[PDB]
């Protein structure tokens, strides 16, 4: 049994588009833990530990493009 | 397209100013080496005693 479906980002990832063909700061991340996991000065770590930021940053963006959204009546998660 | 651009732009003011910072640095240390040096010279007194001597004065 296969299923074709969409997702209900279409809208969105055309919003993305078009407000994200030029750069732009991020200043507010939603958890910034992840960059920050050493506090005190002259520690530091020979494990990757800073590999989670990327897939870190890109669930956060996923989620909230659902989530919040799904406030909006009619919207499917 | 998205996440490296924005990072790399929350990067550029710090790095901006440190190097700025740097060639500041370079500048004071190039200026800080900077010294006058006087010579000396042989004082012309003795030549004119030597002078005097080798006139069997
Ligand atoms: C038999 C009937 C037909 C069906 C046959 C099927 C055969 C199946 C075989 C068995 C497969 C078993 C396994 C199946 C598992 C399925 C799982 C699933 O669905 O998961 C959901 C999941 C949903 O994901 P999603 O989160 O919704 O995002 C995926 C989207 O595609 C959006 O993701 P995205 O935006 O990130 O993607 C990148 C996107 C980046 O964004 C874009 O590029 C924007 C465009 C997006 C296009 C894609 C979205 C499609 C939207 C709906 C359809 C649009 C209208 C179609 C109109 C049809 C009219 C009949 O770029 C592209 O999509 C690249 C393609 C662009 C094409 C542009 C073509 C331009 C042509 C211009 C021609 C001009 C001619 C001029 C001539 C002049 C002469 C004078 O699906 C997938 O992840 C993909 C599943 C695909 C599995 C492989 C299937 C096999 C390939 C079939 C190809 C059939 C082609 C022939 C069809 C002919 C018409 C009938
Ligand atoms: C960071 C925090 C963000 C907070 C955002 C606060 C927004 C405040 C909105 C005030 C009310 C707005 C009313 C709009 C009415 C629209 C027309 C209508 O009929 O709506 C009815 C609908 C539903 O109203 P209803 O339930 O009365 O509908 C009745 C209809 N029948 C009877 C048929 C069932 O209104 C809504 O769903 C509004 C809910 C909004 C909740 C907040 C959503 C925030 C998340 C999405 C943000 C998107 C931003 C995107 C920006 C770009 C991104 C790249």
């Amino acid at each position: 049994m296969f299923l074709f479906f969409f997702c209900d980002l279409f809208w969105l990832r055309l919003l993305l588009c078009m407000y994200y063909c030029v750069w732009s700061r991020l200043c507010f991340i939603v958890y910034f833990n992840c960059l920050m996991l050493i506090f005190d000065f002259l520690l530091f770590c020979l494990f990757d530990l800073y590999l989670f930021v990327g897939l870190c940053l890109f669930l956060l963006l996923w989620f909230m493009l659902f989530n919040l959204y799904s406030l909006i009546l009619y919207y499917c998660i | 397209d998205i996440m490296v651009p924005s990072f790399v732009y929350n990067k550029l003011p710090v790095i901006h100013f440190l190097q700025e910072k740097r060639a500041e640095q370079k500048l004071r240390r190039v200026l800080d080496e900077t010294y006058t040096e006087w010579t000396e010279e042989l004082d012309q007194a003795h030549v004119t005693d030597a002078i005097t001597r080798s006139l069997n004065i």
